[PDB]
Order: structure tokens, then sequence, then C-alpha cells
RNA sequence: AGCGUCGGGCCCAUACCCGGCCGUCGCUGGCAGUCGGCAGAGCGAGAAAGAGAGUGGCGCGGACGCUAC
RNA sequence: GCCACGCGUCCCCCGCGAGCGCACGGGGUCGGCGGCGAUGUCGGCUACCCACCCGACCCGUCUUGA
RNA sequence: GAGGGAGCGAGACCCGUGCGCCGCGCUCUCCCCCCUCGGGGGGGCCGGGCCACCCCUCCCACGGCGCGAC
């Protein structure tokens, strides 16, 4: 695919960090949902 | 003159990096890092010298050749491939081992080694199995493991150790291996309850018994 | 000498080298200015509705520049009249496909053949399934492989065309040089549809496949490919 | 010392109303009657065993007459429990409403 | 040149 | 296991797709370049054309090949 | 986060650096293995007979139609 | 799992080697530091715009409202 349309690198490498990031919001909203209770 | 450093960007998945060139640019540093710009011998004799040649052409031709081949490019030979494994087979974990002349038995994993083949010993004592090699593929993996972590069994043993020559007779030093991983083991495995009953007994199925339908 | 030469003919392959490089980085820069493009027409289309809800009127969008063809019955007893426009647009085998610009000469075909092709409106995925996998292009007569950009440059180097995303702007921007990036196009080699087709005989309307059937034809490849 | 296979019956060829492709076998299994259950099957070996009346050779052992034809569980066949199976070599038809052992030895766990 |  | 309205799932044709093989047609395609101590082994590449003359400033070596009906 | 990095000169405003490895890269390889065997055993498509499963109306001809 | 002579290099001061085109990109030819047990693994090494937060307001597009003009 690179060897056709090299800009596939970069549209690869985005969108696995946006990824991971969203990911931590996800488990960091589920704590602070227990600290809202506990607390 | 410089020791050679480990790849700068780390790798998210095969073949991408972290990181793009640009900042590569600056990190590996290259704003301070530009650039510009036998087959004949002598030898003596007792006449005068002979400068006599190495590797001289062949005396015989054949009649016909085959010709010259491609050049592939991605087949790594055995040697050098990478070796994998199941989750569920750790070190301590009991196997099935169904196939051969010891079909049936219930046995315990140590190690995998170079080759893949799994390392495998159902205690000569109580099953009447010594240290034997097993593939993966012909072995069932059950859930009961133990916490074998600490013994030093020896390197020496090895899949050269276990490939066969071309009368069979057992070794001293086969003893002594057999003799000095039960040592280790045997007390962590009478321990705990009935489980040496277990063992001695051989697994097999019977009527209204089916693998897709039952778990263990 | 082959000293003179041997230093000369370096300097000539470094050149080529450096051409060959600077290629590359052009064609990176039009990608990514492409895409910079497709995100601005997405988001704009509903901006407008936003705004139009706001004052409480209705947007209407625009009519659609381009449809997706396909054939779906075969080759045994079909009146002549259609015969000469299936063979006009180039669908000689049955899962056969072709792009078609939009206008009132070609949809009065389309209405005339309503009952064998199933059309619609395809999204810029499909298109990216359809070239990127089963792109074969028409050189020298020949069907070859759209493996390299060389392939296209050599064809059709005269209107800036030199690659694979080139291409798909100008399809889905239907840009002056459709008629050429069609044409150099070989006739779509669709498989049969994988889970199945409803009833082959009828309109969609009346639960067939036939005829318009606007966006489902995504669906329709996706089974298809 | 005890049954290592799982029982199944050779059913029928692979075929249309009038026309049979006995290249393919089916299998029809004991105890499974859903495609989430032949999910476990996949990959496994089977085999077809039968005796003759000349002695044949046997491995590790004297010449025994038995002999086998070996084959394979290729896929899942149909919604209840009904399996396809690609043998080596073609299956005698014979052997219609009999027996092979499927064995466990290419395991997917 | 400019690279030099 | 009937009648009417419908869902998912599922079955196979010498039809469709990918791959292997035979023959024919088309490209009026390519190949006489096996140019060897008179040698230096290329001319598939996005862009009309030249690996062009000159003149001032030790060891003796290198596979196949082409009945051109 | 950026396929942004001599100096001098030009514009709007403030033609030769070499070196070494990896591989989703112009069509598969192992630099990996195991069993049987000199008088009853191995291979032997075709061709000899028998069995089973499916398929299957006797040829030539005139004929719109066998 | 069809196919089977792709050549790399060194150059008329040599005569080799058969991992070679296209394509992705690691280290050394800079210098320091850090961690797990000489080997293995890390942090990096300085300049410049751009967008990131907040204060101001220019050009075009489209929509709405108001005053005014034809
Ligand atoms: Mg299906
Ligand atoms: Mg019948
Ligand atoms: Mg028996
Ligand atoms: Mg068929
Ligand atoms: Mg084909
Ligand atoms: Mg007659
Ligand atoms: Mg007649
Ligand atoms: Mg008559």
């Amino acid at each position: 695919m690179l060897k056709l349309n090299p800009y596939a690198k970069t549209m690869r490498r985005n969108t696995i960090l946006r990824q991971a990031r969203n990911h931590k919001l996800r488990v960091e909203r589920a704590a602070a949902a227990l600290a809202a209770k506990s607390d | 003159k410089g020791k050679p450093h480990c790849s700068r960007n780390p790798v998210l998945v095969r073949g991408i990096g972290r990181y793009s060139r640009s900042a590569m640019y600056s990190r590996k540093a290259l704003y301070k890092r530009k650039y510009a710009a036998l087959a004949t011998v002598t030898k003596p004799v007792g006449g005068g010298t002979r400068v006599v040649k190495l590797r001289k052409m062949p005396r015989y031709y054949p009649t016909e050749d085959v010709p010259r081949k491609l050049l592939s490019h991605g087949k790594k030979p055995f040697s050098q491939h990478v070796r994998k494994l199941r989750a569920s087979i750790t070190p301590g974990t009991i196997l099935i081992i169904l196939t051969g002349r010891h079909r049936g038995k219930r046995v315990v994993f140590l190690k995998q080694l170079s080759s893949g083949l799994l390392l495998v010993t159902g205690p000569l004592s109580l099953n009447r199995v010594p240290l034997r090699r097993t593939h993966q593929k012909f072995v069932i993996a059950t859930s009961t493991k133990i916490d074998i972590s600490g013994v030093k069994i020896p390197k020496h043993l090895t899949d050269a150790y276990f490939k066969k020559k071309k009368k069979y007779e057992i070794t001293e030093q086969r003893k002594v291996d057999q003799k000095a991983v039960d040592s280790q083991i045997l007390p962590k495995i009478k321990a705990v309850p009935q489980l040496q009953g277990y063992l001695r007994s051989v697994f097999a199925l019977t009527n209204g018994v089916y693998p897709h339908k039952l778990v263990f | 000498n082959f000293a003179e030469l041997k230093i000369k003919r370096l300097r000539k392959k470094f050149a080529q080298k450096m051409l060959r490089k600077a290629r590359r980085k052009l064609i990176y820069e039009k990608a990514k200015h492409y895409h910079k493009e497709y995100r601005q027409m997405y988001r704009t289309e509903i901006r407008m509705a936003r705004m139009a809800r706001k004052a409480g009127n209705f947007y209407v969008p625009a009519e659609p520049k381009l449809a997706f063809v396909i054939r779906i019955r075969g080759i045994n007893g079909v009146s002549p009249k259609v015969r000469k426009v299936l063979q006009l647009l180039r669908l000689r085998q049955i899962f056969n496909g072709t792009f078609v610009k939009l206008n009132k000469a070609s949809i009065n075909m389309l209405r005339i053949v309503e009952p064998y092709i199933a059309w619609g409106y395809p999204n810029l995925k499909s298109v990216n399934e359809l070239i990127y996998k089963r792109g074969y292009g028409k050189i020298n007569k020949k069907r070859i492989a759209l493996t390299d950009n060389t392939l296209i440059a050599r064809s059709l180097g005269k209107y800036n065309i030199i690659c694979m995303e080139d291409l798909i702007h100008e399809i889905y921007t239907v840009g002056k040089h459709f008629k050429e990036a069609n044409n150099f196009l070989w006739p779509f080699k669709l498989s049969s549809p994988r889970g199945g087709m409803k009833k082959k005989t009828t309109h969609f309307v009346e639960g067939g496949d036939a005829g318009n059937r606007e966006d489902q034809i995504n669906r329709l490849i996706r089974r298809m490919n | 010392s005890g049954r290592l296979w799982c029982k199944a019956i050779f059913a029928g060829y692979k075929r249309g109303l009038r026309n049979q492709r006995e290249h393919t076998a089916l299998l029809k299994i004991e105890g499974v009657y859903a495609r989430d259950e032949t999910e476990f099957y996949l990959g496994k070996r089977c085999a077809y065993v039968y005796k003759a009346k000349n002695n044949t050779v046997t491995p590790g052992g004297k010449p025994n007459k038995t002999r086998v034809i070996w084959g394979k569980v290729t896929r899942a066949h149909g919604n209840s429990g009904m399996v396809r199976a690609k043998f080596r070599s073609n299956l005698p038809a014979k052997a219609i409403g009999h027996r092979i052992r499927v064995m466990l030895y290419p395991s997917r766990i | 040149r400019g690279l030099r």
C-alpha cells in the first residue's frame, strides 16, 4: 500500500494513539465514578 | 567507532514506528551530523621455484547442466524461526500425553526448548515415565497448575541431547537427571491430596462423554 | 579510458535517483491536501442543515453527480434495443460493474433498461475498495494490473494524473477528465453476492433488487466483494 | 486403556438430487446437534478402518490383516450438526452406515 | 549543493 | 408436512470469482549482441533525441542458447 | 506535531560522503524429523474378474417432431 | 506453491562475489547519562515557524434580524 500511496504511514499511525488516549479517558471516568459515590 | 545502540523509535505494531521522521531527525540529532566528500602461490623445489596455483579448474565436465535459480526473499530456515506457544501451557501445568505408546497419561510440563518441543516428565517413580520430548499439537491442556518456580534444573539437557543416533541402553547420566529432578519436585506433588493417585491413573473416555460438551 | 565515463555514469544514476525521490515527496503532499479537502466537504453539508433548521427552513442538497451500475441478469434472449445500450455501457458479462457520470442523456438509457440493472450513489469507501483491490488498466488493448504508478504516468501524464489518488479525486469529484479516466478502467469483474439476493426479477419497491436503490448499493457491494 | 476417539457414521456423499460429488463425504457424529457444537471438531484427523483377506504390514508390530484410510474433517455442514469431511482417497460406498474413528490430536485449544 |  | 402475511439461518448448476493446465487468435510483439589480453558484459524508463569526435582556456579465464518453416 | 535545519547571493515583509544490518517488499523453502524390510512382503495407473453407490430407453435414416 | 541466468560490485592502475531492483528504516562515522542481570535495554543532546490558553479585530463565503434605497 505504501509503494502505491505512501501517506498511509501517517494515516494508520494516527488512529492508534487517538484510541489509546480515549481508552484512558473511559477508565478515568469509571474510577472517578467510584470516587463520586464513595466520596 | 561506536557501540551499537538500540532502535530509537519503539515498536507499536510490526513495521510501524511511534515517532515521525521529523522528530526523529532531532532525536538522532542530525542537526549536528552532516557529511561530505592470492590464487597464485610460490613454492620451493629441491630446478628452481615453482609458482603453483590454488583452486584449479575441474578435470572433467558433465554432459549437460541445469540452469540457475531465482532469488526468493522471505524464506528463513527452521533453526532461525521463531517458536510460538499457547497461553494454557506454562511450566507446572498438567498435560495429557495422548498419542505415543504412553497413551492418555497425565504428566507435568517443565520447559519449552529451542526447537519448540515440550519437556515432559511423568515421574518415573510414579508413572514409569522419564524425561521425554513431545509436540504441542498432540496434547491437551488441563487447568491444574502448581508453583514449580524454585528449582535450578540443569542447562546441559536439550534437543541434541534427545536426538536419536541412527540396542538402546540407559545411561547412568540419564539416571542422574531423572533422580535429580525427582528429589526436587516430588514433595510438592505428594503434598496435595489424591493427586498422586490421579497421576498414577490414566485418562480415558467412556459412554456419554463428549469433549465439545464437557469442560475441564 | 573507462574513468571519466564511470564517473559520468554515476552522476547520471544519481540524478535519476534524486528525481525519483522528488516525485515521491510530491505525491505525498497531494495526498495530504486531499485529506483536508474531503474532511471539509463532509462537515459543511451538515452545517448547512443545522443553520437551516435554526431558521426554520429546509436545506435541499444537490443532485448526485455519479452512479455505480451493475448488470444482474444474463446473456440469453434479450431485446436488441437493450443489447445495443448494454454494450455501449460495456456490460458484457454478468456481475460486471461500471461507473457512469450522470445527466439526462445517460439516465434515460438507464430507464430503458431498468429491469436488468441495479444502480445507485456509491460512497467513498466503496470506491477505494473497488479501485485498489481489483484495478486493472486497459494498456495497449491489454488487461494489465494497476500495481505501480509508472503504468499510469506513461499514459495519463498529460493530465497530471500520476497516481491512484488523483484518479480517485477525479472520480469522486467528476472532474474534467472523466472520459479518459474511466475508459482507461476495464469493466469491474465483481463476484457473486455473498449472503444472497432477495429476488432477481422484480423492482426494489415491489421487494426486489432491480432499479434505483440509492445508498443500499454499498451494502450490496460489501456482500459481493 | 480406553476409547480414544469419537464415533461418527458415514451417512453419504455430497449430492444434489440427481448428482453426487463423491470426492467429499458426510459425517453424522454422535451426540452433536448444532453448529455451535461443531466448532470443536474442526481440523481433526478421521480414520476409516477395515480388514482384508491378506496379511499386511503394521507399524510397530507384526503384520496384521487390518488396514486404514486416513482423512480430515474439513468444515461444518448444515445447521443440525452434520459435518463435511475430505478423505485422502475417495471412499467406497459399501461403507454407508458404518463407523469412523475421529481422533483428537490436532488440538485447537 | 545546499545539502553540503 | 394445509391456507394467507413475514423473519433470520441454510441447501447446489457445466452460471460468477481466485488459482493450475491444453490449443487458437491478437500484440503484423521480442531475439543475428555468443560484438572476449583489438574484452569490459547496460539502453523497462512518466516526459522529441548521442554511454558521440576534437580543439582554445603475478595468474590466460567467462554456463545454456538461434532446426529463424 | 511538522516528510521544517550550511554559508553567500536572488524574491514580498519583519550534479561523485561513504558503511552496515531489518523486512507484511518483482510466484516456497527448511542449513528440520520418524517407521519399515531377503521369503513373504512393497510398488504395479492401464489391462483380468467380482462387489457397492449414483448416473443411464438401440443403432442408421427421412422428419417441424423418434 | 505455477515460475527458474533478476545479477551486485571493482574498474583498462582490477578480475571478485552470488542476498539483487523498486519500496519501508536501524545503528556507527557526535557527546553524555541512566537501568536490568562484559553482554542487554533506555533517556536523550538546539534552533525555527504552526496550532495550543487569554486579551484585540481585519478579508470572503452562507443564513437570520433591522433601517434605508430602486
Ligand atoms: Mg453460507
Ligand atoms: Mg436415479
Ligand atoms: Mg480387528
Ligand atoms: Mg461443476
Ligand atoms: Mg480465470
Ligand atoms: Mg431413414
Ligand atoms: Mg427433424
Ligand atoms: Mg409427418
